[PDB]
């Protein structure tokens, strides 16, 4: 069906424009095509060795738009999706190295870590639960911090790009250098991978009830440490983990600053380009209205519509 | 004294935790503390009937969407939160409504649509169109601020009614 790869050259060139005007707009219209789009862009960009450009820039514009800082990347966007996909594609081995040992431990344990007095059973000894939890954590966090350098260079560079973006935006706010990184590597990678191990195929067994609940307590502990938050003013009953938090904060900061410090950047695509065009055609109308607005993209979005129309024509002539 | 198993759902950053903490602890704090899964209990009188609230505050980041099937099967009421300054948060309400209606396999399912952050000048979402979504779901719509204590007792307390009168 689809046209030879040559047919899309002008198209590809526009997509790959540094300003990413096309991609920005597509980030607006996709809606429920969001995964599919993300999926295609990444394949294209990776094929061009320009993933960094894609993700740094697109993450950069989302920081630009934010204004409010404790909401950044907290919702779903195309940017969040790209990152999720790029991280599955390139950071699975990192997740296995850092997490597998302790996840396996937790599965095959049979002792409870339950702290909430309401969930405790008859005769169940909260003192032991806490000791079991703190130990699991101690080990896990060791393995995490010691995979600081196993994370591939390009992802780290992208985390670097994140640090420089919130720098420019919030130069005086001295928290965001690490938080912006925490949100991807913990909230959107490690903590899920602990919660749901099947995520990165660590184990494919449904946890026992307790293992299920342990992974949750653990991830809560790790996300709190990741955020630098001591328990007590939220859930009451997690006070007993604050020593773990208090003794690991400095290491969590180091880990989150270091992780981004890399400022040196380290087949036929007609299938992918065809499909991206298909999405442009589909959101053809929403694309017009975005090129009715001024600013420096308008130029480019109008060239887009041209090519979108033009390509659809060429495909009809191909049609039988 | 029965006890209702409320579940607070919606997109990341919409104020699900701020709502729960305004309810449970009766103060506010702007901060960065994304949730994985927190649980709270609070005994309260509504209508003159003293009951106990069992509130599950959730993570609304995509990579936690496997968690929901669980929290939905066991939950009795669903507080579906969006941010009145964020239209994306608003469209994400559809995901939730439609899974809740499979796992429970009912179009009637106690639920309240919440328009939080109403204290802010930058509405991208008009009561009207929220009013309507809610009216079309056959559920109440309640605007809130966790910042100001506004609409909060209202929002939890309505969802309790939804379960009783269900
Ligand atoms: N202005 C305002 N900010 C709020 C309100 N509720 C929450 N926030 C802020 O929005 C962010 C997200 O709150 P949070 O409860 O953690 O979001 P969650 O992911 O839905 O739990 C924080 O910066 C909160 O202070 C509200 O009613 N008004
Ligand atoms: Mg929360």
């Amino acid at each position: 069906k689809i046209m030879p790869e040559e047919e899309y050259s002008e198209f590809k060139e526009l997509i790959l424009q540094k300003e990413l005007h096309v991609v920005y707009a597509l980030s607006h219209v996709c809606g429920q095509d969001r995964t599919l789009l993300a999926s295609i862009l990444l394949r294209i960009f990776l094929h061009e060795k320009l993933e960094s450009l894609l993700l740094c820039t697109l993450n950069d514009r989302e920081i630009s738009m934010e204004d409010e800082a404790t909401t950044l990347f907290r919702a779903t966007t195309l940017a969040s999706t790209l990152m999720e996909q790029y991280m599955k594609a390139t950071a699975t081995q990192f997740v296995h190295h850092a997490l597998k040992d302790s996840i396996l431990k937790i599965m095959e344990s049979k002792q409870s870590c339950e702290l909430s007095p309401s969930k405790l059973e008859k005769n169940e000894d909260v003192n032991t639960n806490l000791t079991h939890l703190l130990n699991i954590l101690s080990e896990l966090v060791e393995k995490i911090f010691m995979a600081s350098e196993i994370l591939p260079p390009t992802l780290r560079y992208i985390y670097g790009c994140l640090q420089k973006s919130v720098q420019h935006k919030w130069p005086t706010n001295t928290t965001m250098r690490t938080r912006v990184v925490s949100g991807f590597v913990f909230l959107r990678l490690i903590c899920p991978a602990i919660l749901n191990p099947r995520m990165f195929n660590i184990i494919s067994d449904s946890p026992s009830p307790i293992a299920a609940r342990t992974l949750i307590l653990v991830a809560k502990s790790v996300q709190n440490l990741a955020n630098l938050v001591e328990f007590g003013a939220k859930e009451p009953y997690m006070e007993g983990v604050n020593p773990f938090i208090k003794s690991n904060k400095h290491r969590m900061i180091m880990f989150l600053d270091e992780l981004g410090n890399v400022p040196e950047l380290p087949t036929d695509l007609s299938r992918d380009l065809a499909a991206l065009h298909e999405i442009c055609v589909a959101h053809s109308d929403e694309l017009r209205t975005l090129s009715n607005e001024r600013g420096a993209q308008q130029h480019v979005l109008k060239k887009l519509l041209a090519i979108t129309e033009l390509l659809q024509q060429k495909q009809n002539q191909y049609t039988k | 004294m029965t006890e209702y198993k409320l579940v607070v759902v919606g997109a990341g950053g919409v104020g699900k935790s701020a709502l729960t903490i305004q309810l449970i602890q009766n103060h506010f704090v702007d901060e960065y503390d994304p949730t994985i899964e927190d649980s709270y209990r609070k005994q309260v009188v509504i209508d003159g009937e003293t009951c106990l609230l069992d509130i599950l505050d959730t993570a609304g980041q995509e990579e936690y969407s496997a968690m929901r099937d669980q929290y939905m099967r066991t939950g009795e009421g669903f507080l579906c939160v969006f941010a009145i300054n964020n239209t994306k948060s608003f469209e994400d309400i559809h995901q939730y409504r439609e899974q809740i209606k499979r796992v429970k396999d009912s179009d009637d399912v106690p639920m309240v649509l919440v328009g939080n952050k109403c204290d802010l000048a930058a509405r991208t979402v008009e009561s009207r169109q929220a009013q309507d979504l809610a009216r079309s779901y056959g559920i109440p719509y309640i605007e809130t601020s966790a910042k100001t204590r506004q609409g909060v007792e209202d929002a939890f307390y309505t969802l309790v009614r939804e379960i009783r009168q269900h």
